[PDB]
C-alpha cells in the first residue's frame, strides 16, 4: 500500500503570484514500460463535486486554463498555480495511481492573503420567547475580521467557563473576503436567574488592546 | 508432505506411521496433483493401503484423467488390495473420461480372481470403448477365450 | 456530452438498517468505463472505498473497507449499486460515484454526489433578537431545533439582496441543528420600513415570516 | 460520396491490346483493394481479378494468366488493366470496383464484398472497320383496319460500330416509338430497325420524316414515308 | 490508415494452441471505431486509457488474436490463473496491453458440431509469457514402450471443443483479441 | 470451384409481393462467404448483403438474407416499383464464382398479340439483298413462336428475332422477325407467308402475301 502527505496542510497567498503545493509519496510512481509519472491533482471548490484539473502529472486536461503547471519526480511532486486569481480559491487534492488501492492526501486549503482590517465586535442576548421557551442563549459576534485567528472567551459574574460554548465560522465573503463569527453560550433558566452579569472578550492581532463588552441582566 | 509419497516407492511403513502422527495431510497433492494411492497400488504394499485406508482416505479420488487405484491394480495382477478396496466401498462401475472400465484389464493379463469377485457384487456390462464394445470381445480378443464365458454366462 | 451521471437523492434512515443507492450512466462509450467511489467526510479529505466493472462485475475493494459494504453492476441499464447491510453514526457523509476508462487511469468524470444522514426529524422554532445603543446595527434570527439541513432563509421575503450572512449548521450535544442570521444596518433606518425574517423548509415544507423591530 | 471514374467506349481489331484506366476519390486509396470484373452482353459477370495496393500482390482467376495484367499507382491513385492476345469473344463491358472481399495489407479472407462501382467501360472487336449506315423506309399497306392503328418502320443496316440517333419528325414524334437492340448475323455487320404506331387519321393527311444521324461516323440522313 | 479491419473483420481464426501474431506499425491508428460499434461486449482495457491516448505514439503494437469458450472468457487477464490460463495463454503481469472479446455464435458454430477448433490442456512445464508451443507429441502414461498407438499408457495432449447452437449461453464460442502496446528506451522511435 | 445455380431464372411477381430468391451451392460454405449483387437495367451494379446475413451502408430492411450449410435466400417482403433487376449470388471462400442472374418481372393479366407483315420495296430489290419483316405487338409473356413459309416451306438459318426489355408505361413486349435472303433467289418466289403462334391468342394466325400486290 502507499500513503500521501501534502504540503502545507493551509495556505493563504495574496492575488497575482505563484501558488506552491507539495506531494509526498512513499514507493516510486514510475511505472517500468512507461516513462510517466501516475499522480493525478483534483480541485474541489466547496459545495461542487471534485473536478479534475491533472492527469498523469505533467498533462492539462482540456477545457482548463493554462495559468496551471505541475513538476516533481521519485517520489516528491510539485503543483505551481501561476497568477492565481479570485475565482481559484478551492481546496486540492493530489493521488497517485500506480496499483490498487489509491489514497488522497488530507486536503489543503488555498485562501487570498491582505491587509489586516478592523473588525466589529458585538454582542446579543436574547428575549422574551426564549425565556419561555425554557433555555437562555447568549450570543458573541465578531464581523469582517481579518486574519481568521481571533480569540473569543466569556466571562459569567468574574468567573470562567467549560464546555458551555459552541464556535461557528462563515466561509470567504465575495465583496471583500471577510468572515463572521459566532460564539453561543446556552444555559438553563434556573442558572439563568441565578447569574446576573455576562461579558464577552475579544482578542486580536489587529486590537490594541482585548476588547470587553460586559452588562448586567436586564440593563 | 511430499516425502511419504518416494517413501511409498520404498515401502517403510515407521516413517508413514512417525509421519502421520505430527499431523501430515491426508489429501496431500504434490507438483504433478498426483495421490499417493496410485502409487501404491502400482507397487502392491498391501499393508501399506490397509493402514492408510484404516483412517479413512479419499476411496473415490481422481486425477486430471479421471483414473481410480481399482483400474492399475486391477492390470498389476494384484490379489488382496482390490478386495480391500471393494470391501471398504470403493465403486467398480467408475470409468474414465475415455471410458476404460476394470474389466478391461482384468481380461488384459487373464487375472481370473477379479473377474468373480467384481461378479458377485454386481459387476457392469455396459461398458462402452470407442466403438461401444463391451467386456465380452476385449476378454475374447487377449487369446484367452475361457475368461469371456465367464461374463457369458453370468450375463 | 462525453458522459453523463446521475445518482440517487437524499437519504436519512435509522442506524442499523439497510441502504441501497445506484449510480448510472448514459452517452456514447460507455463500455470502457470502470465505476469507483469515494467518501467525503463532513469538513475532512477523502477516501475510496471500491471499484467494479460494469460488464463481467470484476471488482476490487480498498484493503481497510473489505466486508462493510456491498458492490454490484447491472449491465442491461449500465448501473453500479451500492448497498449498506448495517448503518451506523459513521455514516453521515456524502458519497459520489466516479467514472474512469481503465485501471492506473485517473477518475475524470464524477457525478453530483448523494447525502447520508441519521437523526429525528422535528419542526423548527425560529426567534427574532434586536441591538441597541452609534453606527451601524446588527439584528439577527434564529432557527432551533431543526432537521434536516438545509435551511432557506431571506429578509422581507427576498427584498434585499446585500449584507446577510448564513450560519452554517454545527451539531451540537444533544442531538439537534440550529442556525442564525445576521443582518447589519445603519441606524437611521430603523425606524422607516418593517422587517421580516422569511425562513422556508422545503423537508418539512414550512414557511414562516417574523417581524423584527428594536427594543429600547 | 466517393467517386469512381473509367475511360470511353473501345473498338478494336483482333490481335492488339487494349488498356483501361479507373480513378478512385474520396478516400485514402492505400487501405482497400481493386477488383475488376467483366460482364458479356446479357450473361452473367465473371470475375478478371484482384489487384492489392501496397504489396503489389495479386489474385487472377485461373482462365488468364497470360493474356491479362493489371498494375496499380497509389500516387495518382489510378488502375491500368491491358488485356492481350485479344479474340473475337471478348466483346463486353468491364467493371473496376473497390474490394471488401481481401485485405490491402495482410490478404485474408474477410467478410463482405465489392460495395463500389464504376459507369462501366465498353469493349468491342470485330473483322470489321467503320462503315456508313444505309435506311429504308417501310410504310404500311392501304389495306390497314380503320378501326385501329397501323406500324410504319425505319430499317438501317451496315451501321458500325454503335450507336445510332434515330428520330421522328425532327425529333417532334416522342409517343409510340420503339427502337430495337441491334442484332448480328453471320457477316459479322450490323441491322436495327424502328417502329411506330399510328392511328389511320394521318395516314391520308400527313407525310412522316424518319432521319437518323451516325455520330462516330458523323453521318447524317432523312427519309420520307409514303403509303404503298 | 493501417491493418485494423484486416485482423478483426475476417473470417478464420485459428485455434488457441496455435494462435497467430500481428504486428502493426507505420500507420496512424483510428481508434474512434474501436469505441461505439455496439458489439464488442467485453472491452475491458488496461494499464492505458483508450481515450487521450492519441497524444501518446509508440512502436510494437503487438495485436494477437483466437476463438475461446464463452465461459472463460473472464479467465483471460493480467495474473489470473485457471485452466486456460495455466496451460495455453497466459499474459504477463505488470501489464501495459488491452483485451476485446465478442460474441460471434452465428457463424462459427454449425449443426453436429465444429470438430476443428482443438486446444491443449496437460503440460509438464509451464509457459513463459507472451509464448506459444505447438507440439502434438504424445505422453506416455505407464511403463508400456509406447510406439504410435493410443491406449490406457498413451495421451494425446490435445483435446477437441464441441460447439453447438443449443448448447448454453456460456458456452457459445466468443473470439478474443488482445492489443499490448509496448515501447523501448531508444529515442528517434517511430510514432503512431 | 464451386457451382452455382440459382433456378428459376425468371420468377416475375405481382407489385406489392415478397420475393424469396435462392441460392445453392454443390459443396459446404459457411454464412460468411456469400454476397447478393443486384444489376439494375441499362445501369451499373451494386451491393445488396454483405456476410450473407446484413446490409451495407444505406441499405433500406426490406432486404434480409438468410440460410447456411448449401442453400442461402433472400428475401424482400415489400416491392416498391423501383425494385425490378437483376440478381446475382456470388461466392468467394475459396476464389470466387458469381451466380447465374435472376430476372424479377411484372405479373399482370393476359395480352393479345397483334401481328404485322410487311416486305421490302424495289429499291433495295436493285441491291444484291433482300429482307421481309414481321413484327408482334402486346403479348406476355415473352416466349412465343414465329415462322417463315417461302411457298410453304420450311427455312432455317435466314431469319433473326429480337425482343425489347419490360416496358415502363404500359408494361408490354413487341417483337421483331427479320429474313434476309439473297437477290438472285428472290425473284424465284412469289407467295411468301409468316405464321405466328402464342399461347395467349388461339389460332395460329398466318399473314400470306404477294409482291404484286
Ligand atoms: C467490418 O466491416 C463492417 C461492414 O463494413 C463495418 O461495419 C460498419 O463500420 C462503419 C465504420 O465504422 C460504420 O459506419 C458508421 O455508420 C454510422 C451509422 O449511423 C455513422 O453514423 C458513422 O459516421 C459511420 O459512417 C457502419 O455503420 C458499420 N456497419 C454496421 C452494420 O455496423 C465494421 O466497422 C468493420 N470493422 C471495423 C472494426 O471497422
Amino acid at each position: 500500500d502507499i500513503q500521501l502527505t501534502q504540503s502545507p496542510d493551509s495556505l493563504a497567498v495574496s492575488l497575482g503570484e505563484r501558488a506552491t503545493i507539495n506531494c509526498k509519496s512513499s514507493q516510486s510512481v514510475l511505472y517500468s514500460s512507461i516513462n510517466k509519472n501516475y499522480l493525478a491533482w483534483y480541485q474541489q471548490k466547496p459545495g461542487q463535486p471534485p473536478k479534475l484539473l491533472i492527469y498523469w502529472a505533467s498533462t492539462r486536461e482540456s477545457g482548463v486554463p493554462d495559468r496551471f503547471s505541475g513538476s516533481g519526480s521519485g517520489t516528491d511532486f510539485t503543483l505551481t498555480i501561476s497568477s492565481l486569481q479570485a475565482e481559484d480559491v478551492a481546496v486540492y487534492y493530489c493521488q497517485q495511481y500506480y496499483s490498487t488501492p489509491y489514497t488522497f492526501g488530507q486536503g489543503t486549503k488555498v485562501e487570498i492573503k491582505r491587509t489586516v482590517a478592523a473588525p466589529s465586535v458585538f454582542i446579543f442576548p436574547p428575549s422574551d420567547e426564549q425565556l419561555k421557551s425554557g433555555t437562555a442563549s447568549v450570543v458573541c459576534l465578531l464581523n469582517n475580521f481579518y486574519p481568521r485567528e481571533a480569540k473569543v472567551q466569556w466571562k459569567v459574574d468574574n468567573a470562567l467557563q467549560s464546555g458551555n460554548s459552541q464556535e461557528s465560522v462563515t466561509e470567504q465573503d465575495s465583496k471583500d473576503s471577510t468572515y463572521s463569527l459566532s460564539s453561543t453560550l446556552t444555559l438553563s433558566k434556573a442558572d439563568y436567574e441565578k447569574h446576573k452579569v455576562y461579558a464577552c472578550e475579544v482578542t486580536h492581532q489587529g486590537l490594541s488592546s482585548p476588547v470587553t463588552k460586559s452588562f448586567n441582566r436586564g440593563e | 508432505g511430499k516425502k511419504l509419497l518416494e517413501a511409498a516407492r520404498a515401502g517403510q511403513d515407521d516413517e508413514v506411521r512417525i509421519l502421520m502422527a505430527n499431523g501430515a495431510d491426508v489429501n496431500a497433492l504434490d507438483l504433478f496433483g498426483v495421490t499417493p494411492l496410485h502409487l501404491a497400488a502400482e507397487r502392491g504394499h498391501l499393508e501399506i493401503v490397509e493402514v492408510l485406508l484404516k483412517n479413512g482416505a479419499d476411496v473415490n479420488a481422481g486425477d486430471a484423467f479421471g483414473r481410480t487405484p481399482l483400474h492399475l491394480a486391477a492390470l498389476g495382477g494384484h490379489l488382496e488390495i482390490v478386495e480391500v478396496l471393494l470391501k471398504n466401498g470403493a465403486d467398480v462401475n467408475a470409468c474414465d473420461l475415455y471410458g476404460v472400465t476394470p474389466l478391461h484389464l482384468a481380461a488384459g493379463l487373464g487375472h481370473l480372481e477379479i473377474v468373480e469377485v467384481l461378479l458377485k457384487n454386481g459387476a457392469d456390462v455396459n461398458a462402452q470403448d470407442k466403438f461401444g464394445k463391451t467386456a465380452f470381445d476385449i476378454s475374447i480378443d487377449n487369446g484367452n477365450e475361457d475368461l469371456a464365458e465367464i461374463l457369458q454366462s453370468s450375463s | 456530452t462525453q458522459m453523463q451521471l446521475v445518482q440517487s437523492g437524499t437519504e436519512v434512515k435509522k442506524p442499523g438498517e439497510s441502504l441501497k443507492i445506484s449510480c448510472k450512466g448514459s452517452g456514447y462509450g460507455f463500455i470502457t468505463y470502470w465505476i469507483g467511489w469515494v467518501r467525503q467526510m463532513p469538513g475532512k479529505g477523502l477516501e475510496w472505498m471500491g471499484i467494479i466493472y460494469p460488464g463481467d462485475s470484476e471488482t476490487r475493494y480498498s484493503p481497510s473497507f473489505q466486508g462493510q459494504v456491498t458492490i454490484s453492476a447491472d449491465k442491461s441499464i449500465n448501473t453500479a449499486y451500492l448497498q449498506w447491510s448495517s448503518l451506523k453514526a459513521s455514516d453521515t457523509a456524502i458519497y459520489y460515484c466516479a467514472g474512469g476508462s481503465g485501471i492506473s487511469t485517473p477518475m475524470d468524470v464524477w457525478g453530483q454526489g448523494t447525502t447520508v444522514t441519521v437523526a429525528s426529524t422535528k419542526g423548527p422554532s425560529v426567534f427574532p433578537l434586536a441591538p441597541s445603543s452609534g453606527g451601524t446595527a446588527a439584528l439577527g434570527c434564529l432557527v432551533k431545533d431543526y432537521f434536516p439541513e438545509p435551511v432557506t432563509v431571506s429578509w422581507n421575503s427576498g427584498a434585499l439582496t446585500s449584507g446577510v450572512h448564513t450560519f452554517p449548521a454545527v451539531l451540537q450535544s444533544s442531538g439537534l441543528y440550529s442556525l442564525s442570521s445576521v443582518v447589519t444596518v445603519p441606524s437611521s433606518s430603523l425606524g422607516t420600513q418593517t422587517y421580516i425574517c422569511n425562513v422556508n423548509h422545503k423537508p418539512s415544507n414550512t414557511k414562516v415570516d417574523k417581524k423584527v423591530e428594536p427594543k429600547s | 460520396q466517393v467517386q469512381l471514374v473509367q475511360s470511353g467506349a473501345e473498338v478494336k481489331k483482333p490481335g492488339a491490346s487494349v488498356k483501361v484506366s479507373c480513378k478512385a476519390s474520396g478516400y485514402p486509396f492505400t487501405s482497400y483493394g481493386i477488383s475488376w470484373v467483366r460482364q458479356a452482353p446479357g450473361q452473367g459477370l465473371e470475375w478478371m481479378g484482384w489487384i492489392s495496393t501496397y504489396n503489389g500482390n495479386t489474385n487472377y482467376a485461373q482462365k488468364f494468366q497470360g493474356r491479362v495484367t493489371m498494375t496499380t499507382d497509389t500516387s495518382t491513385t489510378t488502375g491500368y488493366m491491358e488485356l492481350r492476345r485479344l479474340r473475337s469473344d471478348d466483346t463486353a463491358v468491364y467493371y473496376c470496383a473497390r474490394d471488401y472481399t481481401r485485405g490491402a495489407w495482410f490478404g485474408e479472407s474477410l467478410i463482405g464484398g465489392f460495395d463500389n462501382w464504376g459507369q462501366g467501360t465498353l469493349v468491342t472487336v470485330s473483322s470489321a472497320s467503320t462503315k456508313g449506315p444505309s435506311v429504308f423506309p417501310l410504310a404500311p399497306s392501304s389495306k390497314s383496319t380503320s378501326g385501329g392503328t397501323a406500324a410504319l418502320g425505319c430499317l438501317v443496316k451496315d451501321y458500325f460500330p454503335e450507336p445510332v440517333t434515330v428520330s421522328w419528325n425532327s425529333g417532334a414524334l416522342t409517343s409510340g416509338v420503339h427502337t430495337f437492340p441491334a442484332v448480328l448475323q453471320s457477316s459479322g455487320l450490323y441491322s436495327l430497325s424502328s417502329v411506330v404506331t399510328v392511328p389511320s387519321s394521318s395516314l391520308g393527311t400527313q407525310t412522316y420524316i424518319c432521319n437518323v444521324n451516325h455520330k462516330p461516323s458523323n453521318t447524317k440522313v432523312d427519309k420520307k414515308v409514303e403509303p404503298k | 490508415l493501417c491493418p485494423f479491419g484486416e485482423v478483426f473483420n475476417a473470417t478464420r481464426f485459428a485455434s488457441v494452441y496455435a494462435w497467430n501474431r500481428k504486428r502493426i506499425s507505420n500507420c496512424v491508428a483510428d481508434y474512434s471505431v474501436l469505441y461505439n460499434s455496439a458489439s464488442f461486449s467485453t472491452f475491458k482495457c488496461y494499464g492505458v486509457s483508450p481515450t487521450k491516448l492519441n497524444d501518446l505514439c509508440f512502436t510494437n503494437v503487438y495485436a494477437d488474436s483466437f476463438v475461446i469458450r464463452g465461459d472463460e472468457v473472464r479467465q483471460i487477464a493480467p495474473g489470473q490463473t485457471g485452466k486456460i490460463a495455466d496451460y495455453n495463454y497466459k499474459l504477463p503481469d505488470d501489464f501495459t496491453g488491452c483485451v476485446i472479446a465478442w460474441n460471434s455464435n452465428n457463424l462459427d458454430s454449425k449443426v453436429g458440431g465444429n470438430y476443428n477448433y482443438l486446444y491443449r490442456l496437460f503440460r509438464k512445464s509451464n509457459l513463459k509469457p507472451f509464448e506459444r508451443d505447438i507440439s502434438t507429441e504424445i505422453y506416455q502414461a505407464g511403463s508400456t514402450p509406447c510406439n504410435g498407438v493410443e491406449g490406457f499408457n498413451c495421451y494425446f495432449p490435445l483435446q477437441s471443443y464441441g460447439f453447438q447452437p443449443t448448447n448454453g449461453v456460456g458456452y457459445q464460442p466468443y473470439r478474443v483479441v488482445v492489443l499490448s502496446f509496448e515501447l523501448l528506451h531508444a529515442p528517434a522511435t517511430v510514432c503512431g
